[PDB]
RNA sequence: UAUCUGGUUGAUCCUGCCAGUAUUAUAUGCUGAUGUUAAAGAUUAAGCCAUGCAUGUGUAAGUAUAAAGACCAAGUAGGAUGAAACUGCGGACGGCUCAUUAUAACAGUAAUAGUUUCUUUGGUUACAAGGAUAGCUUUGUGAAUGAUAAAGAUAAUACUUGAGCAAUUCAUUCAAGUGAGUUAGGAUGCCACGACAAUUGUAGAGUAACCAAUGAGAAUUUCUGAUCUAUCAAUCAGUUGGUAGUAUCGAGGACUACCAAGAUUAUAACGGAUAACGAGGAAUUGGGGUUCGACAUCGGAGAGGGAGCUUUACAGAUGGCUACCACUUCUAAGGAAGGCAGCAGGCGCGUAAAUUACCCACUUUCGAAUUGAAGAGGUAGUGACGACACAUAUUGGAGGGCAAGUCUGGUGCCAGCAGCCGCGGUAAUUCCAGCUCCAAUAGUGUAUAUUAAAGUUGCUGUGAUUAAAACGCUCGUAGUUGAAUUAAUUACUUUGAAUAAAAUAAGGUGUUUAAAGCAAAAUGAAUAUUCAAGCAUGGGACAAUGC
């Protein structure tokens, strides 16, 4: 090794480089939410699988084993409050069914588009990138921020930012 | 220098050993010091850690003892007659312990059971 | 030998076996820094001595221009390639020519 | 290594330290003492970490030497003085003493102790051997040598110390029924009732203690640092009270 | 404003400050992103006693 | 994501390889609006080096008339302070590199009842003798090094004398913790060393030995574990064991003297290779695995090459010395010292890698100690090695693999393209070009290499009639495997104990998100380990050891 600092990455290429059928199905994605590459589907691909992975490495176990009942029940209490798992759904097997659809839907510039600001979703990344966009109590820059349960009610313009 | 480790050696299964450091001064070695039969001379050596070993190199008189009669009283070494490991050590009249050397009893066969090069001086006990 | 305790040929035969692999044993045999040229270096330095007309193989029919080249560490003579068409002009004798391998490896 | 060392890296102390990995190149290695390497905590830490009192080692350097800090009866002015188990502290510029303690989340937790209850420290006798001239003594955990004690102390007792006459006052057995504080490994930081002991004349001896819940764990021997006798405790606990919680109200609370 | 805590030994309080558009030593006055609203750490020794020793 | 596709034929089904593909790290072509983070002369030369720095240190308590103290303040033992120099401590820490190294080192583990300091901590044991020495004054030499001699002086917490038991050797004996001791310990008799500075501020302690902690420390040592090779089958003579001594801090063939022939080996001894420092770990994996690890941290070794030593608590020290081998410097030609595998920088080597900057303010170390120093450390500059967020632009290609033109000019098996099949001999979907769009995007191709693909190295998991491949056949040692049956170890199996961190998976926490960090608005994850060994324990079905 050779820095202290830790790194990571976030995407990865598909292992099959050139499908008719994964371009129109990203598009349909990527034209449905305005997004500027192809990375955003990969990054929100790889989160996914990241989670889908604990869940279905705990699945394996049962239902007495200790960890099922701390890491399982910590992995749902995530899912919970980041908005992607309904509160109604408390088990295991519903974190396999989620789709890369739950986690788009959390992005704020799917956020805005539900509250009324931006009549399309290219338009409200100006708004996100120009600090028009308050959550809360601190400016954002940044569209991809997926926020949280209790921060839906919470989004709303900013006070003539500079 | 000399030295005490076991890495100039052969192994078990005669395996010439290799090389892979220098000497270390935490093997040291030093010459003996025959301790023959002459005029009181000893040198004191500084050992490890700073500790003080007396070598002697020429004595005269020990402090023999008697185990019968429990008294402890010095006496002249005569000469170096019988030792247990090399027979050219009684020509050259060498000190060191298990050499059966004999005294005459002035003030009371001897074998030192000191170690000269060591302690820095001679002692013993009656066959 | 299938058994519990024999183990000690499963791991003999392998080792054996290991060798007849045409790709494994060229990476571990003495003689990539002998008889390759390149050896582990990715590149080559060396300078232009001979230029040469290469006729293609039967199947094709032309003349594929290409030069002879000694290198700066091993002196061998080896044979390089015009990557372009018309190349053999720009290129010049005694000067820095790089190479590196083609399409299949090595 | 031609000789001691005399850094101690960042990364290489011990984890109980707090230390952060981006904090700095070296950590304070504590100077020779009382207390063994592991088995301490420099006092640089407890006036910069624990307390919070110093912004950076810059002004640790005009507070220790300033002789402000007494540690156990006397006063120390070393830097890196190694602050081990429970030996009081004292500062009366600021009115506030403490005590390093163990705790069950594997630290160094700094109960308060009152200043009427501070001229005392319990000590665990290491060893008892008869020095020449027939006179025998005693070694305590912080290699503390006293003159005669009691004929009855044994080698793996407890004794209650005082500070400023540095008598010995009661002394509590290894038996039974006594009640231990955790000084090693999975069970350091631990307050229970030994309940059992099996001795394996080999290697090691293997004791059992069962919590005040009804909770039993064992340890080896030399962790066993007697604390009372009887479920009764000489010393003022720590917040938890010394107890352990098998993670079941860990995650579940931090949340709210 | 925010956190105000008075030094019982060296003779000086720890103070946060938030700007919202000589016994005073100011440090770690940055800002947020884009520029605004400005922090910072201000010491305050009160007698120049101790601030003349305990200083660097 | 437990994944394949093009290529042998007129056509089909196969074995089988080549090519395509994705990822990681090395160099390079094109391009490069930013902010965060960040490797960087390791591979070829542990090759050679100009220059500048990297270990120095002072409080009221070691010694100070400096003719220094009108620079704070006067001064009758020297006022506060004080450059120097004597003395004390340190440069055995730290930083760098990976040449040697194949049961060697190293990792876990047990031992030191076979050794042990330094620093630190607890405890114990004459109203004051003496010389000389620097700093101080005076004479010089030579080009000189951190060069140098004589003389006149002058002090000690420098060197000795001197007064009020501890520990060491031998011989004998009495004998209680520990699993384990003629053991701690006591007593008897000589032998040796034999003290608690002939010590210090007017105002803020030190010394000499000894017992014990330090310290799981250092060092020796026990058990297990390492890549290929039989075009390496036999290897060793201080070698294996014993006795006595020697040396060491200490056991010990570590060394010497005498005696015996013993020690290892198909379960691979001995020897050979490395582009071999080992580990925590990294890349990639459905599972199993393959490859890498000079390099953050730990352990080992070295300072151009060996060798021998000084100081001391620790060095066989090299930013110490001495001799030789090979280099290099000034020169007054007589002579002198030097070792950048430390920090910048230079030559050479190469496909291959940055400023001859500033500061001890962050972390920490050393010191006579709050203050001095630190090319450690921090900051600053280059930097498309990489990782994260995010503006409005290039590369490759457009026959199949593989997304993208049944457009137009020439060339005429020529130039050329082409990773594989292939396109080009006059009507080219591939050449050189004009228009258009396909993939990615501040990224994008090539060349080399690890991994997956590869069930083309097989334990999971292959094939052997005809594709490659059952020895001509039988006997046979080592090795592997071995029918049913019973109402002291080992292996297996289950729990624990203890086990460096960092890293992997993560528990929480709006660095605004993210990479990150362990921070903040008291918490440190129980954090899960840890292959292979070692200890304890519940069980005895399947297993091996002879009765």
């Amino acid at each position: 090794g050779r820095c202290l600092r830790n790194h990571s990455i976030t995407y990865k290429t598909p292992k099959v480089p050139y499908e008719r059928e994964r371009f129109d199905a990203e598009l349909k994605l990527v034209g449905q939410f305005g997004l500027k590459n192809k990375k955003e589907i990969q990054r929100v691909h790889y989160m996914l699988g990241h989670m889908r992975t604990i869940a279905k490495v705990m699945l394996m176990k049962d239902a007495k084993d200790p960890k099922r009942l701390l890491e399982g029940a910590a992995l749902l209490r995530r899912l919970h409050n980041l908005g992607i798992l309904p509160r109604d759904q408390n088990k295991l097997e519903f974190v396999l069914a989620l789709k890369e659809e739950n986690l788009l839907e959390r992005r704020l510039q799917t956020l805005v588009y539900r509250k009324g600001f931006a009549k399309s979703i290219h338009h409200a990344r100006v708004l996100i990138r120009g600090k028009m966009i308050k959550v809360g109590k601190q400016v954002v820059d940044v569209p991809s921020f997926l926020v949280r349960v209790e921060s839906e009610p919470l989004i709303q313009l900013a006070d003539n930012t500079p | 220098g000399i030295t005490r480790d076991s890495r100039h050696k052969r192994r078990a299964t005669g395996g010439k050993k290799n090389s892979m450091q220098k000497k270390k001064k935490n093997t040291m070695g030093r010459q003996p010091a025959n301790t023959r039969l002459g005029a009181i001379r000893v040198h004191d050596v500084r050992c490890r850690y700073g500790i003080i070993k007396r070598r002697a190199l020429r004595l005269e008189n020990g402090n023999f003892s008697w185990a019968s009669q429990s008294i402890t009283k010095g006496t002249k070494i005569l000469n170096v007659v019988y030792n247990a490991s090399d027979n050219d050590f009684v020509r050259t009249n060498t000190l060191v312990k298990g050499a059966i050397i004999e005294i005459d009893p002035a003030p009371f066969l001897a074998c030192i059971s000191s170690r000269p090069g060591q302690t820095g001086s001679v002692e013993g006990y009656i066959l | 030998a299938r058994g519990l305790h024999a183990a000690r040929k499963m791991l003999a035969q392998r080792r054996a076996n290991k060798w007849a692999d045409k790709e494994w044993k060229k990476g571990k045999l003495v003689t990539r820094y002998k008889c390759n040229p390149l050896g582990t270096a990715s590149h080559a330095k060396g300078l232009v001595q001979e230029k040469l007309g290469i006729e293609t193989k039967q199947p094709n029919s032309g003349i594929r221009k290409c030069v002879r080249v000694r290198l700066l560490k091993n002196g061998k003579k080896i044979t390089a390639f015009v990557p372009r068409d018309g190349s053999l002009n720009y290129v010049n004798e005694n000067d820095e020519v790089l190479i590196s391998g083609f399409g299949r490896r090595g | 290594a031609r000789g001691p060392r005399h850094h101690l890296k960042r990364l290489n102390a011990p984890h109980h330290w707090m230390l952060s990995k981006l904090g700095g190149t070296f950590a304070p290695k504590p100077s020779h003492g009382p207390h063994g390497m592991k088995e301490c905590l420099p006092l640089i830490l407890i006036l910069r970490n624990r307390l919070n009192y110093a912004l950076n080692g810059r002004e640790v350097t005009m507070i220790v030497k300033n002789r402000t800090i007494k540690i156990d009866g006397k006063i120390r002015t070393d830097t890196r003085y190694p602050v081990g188990f429970m030996d009081v502290l004292s500062i009366p510029r600021t009115k506030e003493n403490f005590r390093l303690m163990y705790n069950t989340k594997r630290r160094f937790c700094l109960v308060p102790l009152t200043a009427e209850q501070a001229k005392f420290k319990l000590c665990k006798i290491e060893k008892r051997v008869l020095g020449t001239g027939a006179i025998p003594y005693i070694v305590t955990h912080d290699g503390r040598t006293i003159r005669y004690p009691h004929p009855e102390l044994q080698a793996n007792d407890t004794i209650k110390l005082n500070l400023e006459t540095g008598k010995i006052v009661d002394f509590v057995k290894f038996d039974i029924g006594n009640t231990a504080m955790m000084i090693g490994g999975n069970g350091m930081g631990r307050v229970g009732v030994i309940v059992k002991r099996e001795v394996h004349p080999g290697s090691f001896e293997i004791v059992h203690i069962k919590d005040a819940k009804g909770n039993t764990f064992t340890t080896r021997l030399n962790n066993v640092f007697v604390i009372g006798k009887g479920t009764e405790t000489l010393v003022n606990l720590p917040l938890d009270k010394g107890i352990k919680k098998p993670l079941l109200q860990q995650v579940n609370e931090t949340i709210k | 404003t925010r956190n105000l805590i008075v030094n019982p030994l060296l003779c000086r309080k720890q103070v946060v400050v938030d700007i919202y558009h000589q016994t005073i030593v100011l440090n770690g006055f940055v800002t947020k992103y884009g520029g605004g609203k400005t922090s910072g750490f201000a010491l305050i020794y009160d007698t120049l006693s101790a601030l003349k020793k305990f200083v660097p």
